[PDB]
RNA sequence: GGUUCGUGGUAGGAGAGCGUUCUAAGGGCGGUGAAGUCAGACCGGAAGGACUGGUGGAGCGCUUAGAAGUGAGAAUGCCG
RNA sequence: UACUCGGGAGUCAGACUGCGAGUGAUAAGAUCCGUAGUCGAAAGGGAAACAGCCCAGACCACCAGUUAAGGUCCCCAAAUA
RNA sequence: CCGAUAGUGAACCAGUACCGUGAGGGAAAGGUGAAAAGCACCCCGGAAGGGGAGUGAAACAGUUCCUGAAACCGUGUGCCUACAAGUAGUUAGAGCCCGUUAAUGGGUGAUAGCGUGCCUUUUGUAGAAUGAACCGGCGAGUUACGAUUUGUUGCAAGGUUAA
């Protein structure tokens, strides 16, 4: 028997066109450029899902360095003292303390100073 | 056998392989033939000996 | 999740006046660029502005080690054929110290719209008199 | 009840040549819009004038509205069925010619 | 007061009455979960663990066991006829913080 | 059900599946609205599958097998 | 892991880098062999950008940690050690 | 076995229209509704075409008239946009506007980081090498008879029929 290709192609192409909503110009209207746009966006998402962790760690390091230079300490010396004192708090929590609990951050910095000497 | 529960003997029937239907099956573009020879052409090939 | 991101106007921006007598050009400019960027605060958010305003006085006495006062050249091109012009660093220090400091500092700021906004926060004077006494700036000491 | 409309379906003028005149009488009082169409020297003005006057008339008769308090609420031009012709060019080839039509709609409502 | 607990290979800051999402834990809705790894207790007094503050725990109650929104992981290589598609849905556990000790 | 070692990949080998039209049997829904079509923030590891609402105005799924005119983004591809 | 038997293939335009030779002028991103690596068929970090150089092999998710080559004045994370 | 690009070239005044001196080549084009009940009458207009009224279950079924997708052309509006160098996205993100198949929701996005389309052919292509204006339909490992090898079933020193 004959199998004419109805109802199956449009359903498959419309999903790809719908996935490209918000793209400039005809990238959200035409199947052929929408397909390439969707593929490229998936690849970009896959790569940036790795780059995001590095970006946030760099932000935390910069913030901790800024907060620790006010205690007459580098980021390098402070991290060495914290490792040498036995404290195991990651950069995320240290940046949080630096931003909105500066007294506790100063306490931790004092402990790190004690450990160094 | 009720004609609505026909289960043929297991392993006696397999599924035919269809070539040239997309790259997800591994038999897509060139259809198991390689690139640009005499053996990649329709009806192409040499004699038996 | 939970990481602090600053908002426009949420961080106080202060005013500083820096005396540039005897300091090396690049060694002053690095510190000033860090101050303008906002990297000396635990509120530093990369995508907005949290830095301070800077006033530089006595720019006419900025230092230039070696033979840089005569052997360092600043080039411009007008985009007309054969329209390249030169100028030595000692001549600019004698005549336009403000523009020397501005070029030096501007080369050290990010090259985008935010960097162009940060450049507008720098005021350079060749003498020891500034006109921003209404903002009540403080004295900043280097290092 | 509050708006009346009239359309002119498949008029021979091309849409791009009528939109340029429609863009002049939008959101204006009918007494002024009629004068706008009367003193502009284009070919589409009489057609739009007839459509606007038809809309005003069937606003006054069908729904019993006040003529002096009417404005051009909305006016637009739509594409119609085009006619395909040909033009004999040089060296034995012909070129396509589109004799396009349009639909003109105007709606008048009180303000 | 607040504490810095460690759970799921990463550290979280918790206050009393807070709602947090963590990695999947062995527990049923309505149960009681205790965290015995506390790194720092703050608020009006500070005690720092080396690496853990001994004798201090945080008690929490399980609210929901579920899975997050769906992702679609997609990879391709241009001109090499290689594509690969896969969907992901990460399971979590939602907790409410009861008390800090 | 467990322990250990693994899981980049073109030509290419092997395996398991989705979806389309038709046939057979069982069992169904549909003028209290079928197929089609339009819109959604739902579900599955993928191909894909439901649910709700509008338009439509008479046919269509489900389960187990069987048979193929069996899935298109490219051919200075053919027609509109 | 190796071997034997059987079903199915594709390949027979290679490239550069280190070392050992020929031809060339002890020229060539030249050409032709031996040997190892990488690309081909390999993303990620460093050489500004950079198939073939240095580090190192991507099953998926994480706003966690320690390191490799290379780096720590500003652009740009980290010593104005 | 096909179901109007299919099945005869031709489901309809088809070997017709059209092309060629001639032999000869050779199309496109189905569907209102159960029943014409195919819109009396009024209004704008020269007419076409409309707005009411009426028939009809339906007129958004009004003579390409069942359904009516996409390209393409417009009208209205919520968020952004005139100091900016942009394979047009992705990750971080304020502000403003909403309210769902109710769940660590939806729309738009100032600003910041990273980022040279798809295919083919190549040692090697973002490639200044090839193809594609866009959208839709159609379009490529099949069948018969033999050979060989694997899997399954029946019988087994036997197995099996062809016309
Ligand atoms: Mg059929
Ligand atoms: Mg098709
Ligand atoms: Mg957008
Ligand atoms: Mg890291
Ligand atoms: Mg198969
Ligand atoms: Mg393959
Ligand atoms: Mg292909
Ligand atoms: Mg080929
Ligand atoms: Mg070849
Ligand atoms: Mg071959
Ligand atoms: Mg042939
Ligand atoms: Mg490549
Ligand atoms: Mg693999
Ligand atoms: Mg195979
Ligand atoms: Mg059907
Ligand atoms: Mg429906
Ligand atoms: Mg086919
Ligand atoms: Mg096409
Ligand atoms: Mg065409
Ligand atoms: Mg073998
Ligand atoms: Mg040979
Ligand atoms: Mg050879
Ligand atoms: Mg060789
Ligand atoms: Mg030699
Ligand atoms: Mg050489
Ligand atoms: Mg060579
Ligand atoms: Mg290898
Ligand atoms: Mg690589
Ligand atoms: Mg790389
Ligand atoms: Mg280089
Ligand atoms: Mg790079
Ligand atoms: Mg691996
Ligand atoms: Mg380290
Ligand atoms: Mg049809
Ligand atoms: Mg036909
Ligand atoms: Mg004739
Ligand atoms: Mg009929
Ligand atoms: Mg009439
Ligand atoms: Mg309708
Ligand atoms: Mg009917
Ligand atoms: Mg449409
Ligand atoms: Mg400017
Ligand atoms: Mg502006
Ligand atoms: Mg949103
Ligand atoms: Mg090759
Ligand atoms: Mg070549
Ligand atoms: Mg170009
Ligand atoms: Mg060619
Ligand atoms: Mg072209
Ligand atoms: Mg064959
Ligand atoms: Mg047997």
């Amino acid at each position: 028997p004959r199998v004419k290709g109805g109802t199956v192609t449009r359903k498959r192409r419309k999903k790809i066109v719908k996935l490209a909503k918000g793209y400039y110009g005809s990238k959200h209207l035409l199947f052929k450029v929408a397909n390439q746009a969707v593929m490229k966006s998936y690849q970009y998402a896959y790569r940036d899902r790795r780059q995001k962790k590095r970006d946030f760690r760099r932000l935390w390091i910069a913030r901790i360095n800024a907060a620790a230079r006010m205690q007459d300490l580098s980021y390098s010396k402070l991290m060495h003292g914290l490792k040498l004192a036995g404290i195991d708090i990651n950069r995320k929590m240290l940046a949080d303390l630096a931003v909105n609990d500066i007294a506790s951050f100063n306490t931790l910095a004092d402990s790190a100073k004690k450990a160094l000497a | 056998m009720k004609l609505h529960e026909l289960k043929p003997s297991e392993g006696s029937r397999k599924e035919r392989n269809r070539v040239g239907r997309g790259t997800g099956s591994g038999n897509g573009k060139t259809s198991g033939r390689g690139h640009k020879g005499q053996k990649a052409r329709s009806g192409g090939g040499v004699r038996l000996g | 999740r939970t990481t602090y991101m600053a908002k426009p106007g949420e961080v106080e921006r202060k005013w500083y006046v820096i005396d540039a007598t005897g300091v090396s050009l690049g060694r002053l400019s690095s510190e000033v660029a860090s101050i303008l960027r906002g990297k000396n605060k635990p509120q530093f958010t990369p995508h907005i502005d949290t830095g301070d305003f800077v006033i530089i006085i006595n720019a006419g006495k900025i230092g230039l080690t070696g033979k840089k006062a005569t052997d360092k050249i600043y080039y411009r091109h007008s985009q007309y054929p054969g329209g390249l012009k030169s100028r030595t660093a000692g001549e600019m220090r004698t005549n336009n110290p403000e523009k020397l400091l501005e070029l030096s500092i501007k080369g050290m700021l990010p090259k985008n719209s935010l960097g162009r906004q940060l450049f507008k926060k720098l005021h350079v004077y060749g003498g020891s008199e500034h006109e921003h006494a209404a903002q009540k700036p403080e004295v900043y000491e280097l290092r | 009840v509050t708006s009346a409309k009239a359309v002119a379906k498949t008029v021979r003028i091309a849409p791009r040549k009528a939109r340029i005149v429609i863009d002049l009488i939008r959101g204006k009082q009918v007494g002024e819009a009629i004068a706008i169409l009367k003193y502009t020297p284009r070919s589409a003005s009489p057609i739009i004038e007839k459509v606007l006057k038809s809309a005003i008339a069937n606003a006054e008769h069908n729904y019993d509205l006040d003529i002096n308090n009417l404005v051009v609420e909305e006016a637009f031009v739509d594409e119609g069925p085009t006619l395909k012709r040909f033009r004999p060019r040089a060296q034995g080839r012909a070129s396509a010619i589109n004799k396009r039509t349009s639909h003109i709609t105007v709606v008048v409502s009180e303000v | 007061m607040y504490a810095i607990i460690e759970t799921g290979g990463k550290q979280i800051k918790v206050e009393a009455g807070q709602e947090i999402y963590v990695e999947k834990l062995a527990g049923e809705v309505g149960d009681v979960v205790t965290f015995d790894k506390v790194l720092f207790v703050g608020g009006d007094s500070a005690k720092v663990g080396v690496p853990f503050v001994d004798g201090a725990t945080v008690t929490a109650k399980v609210e929901k066991q579920g899975r997050a929104k769906k992702l679609t992981v997609y990879k391709y290589k241009p001109k090499k006829n290689y594509h690969k598609k896969q969907g992901h849905r990460q399971p979590y556990t939602k907790l409410t913080i009861d008390a800090i000790n």
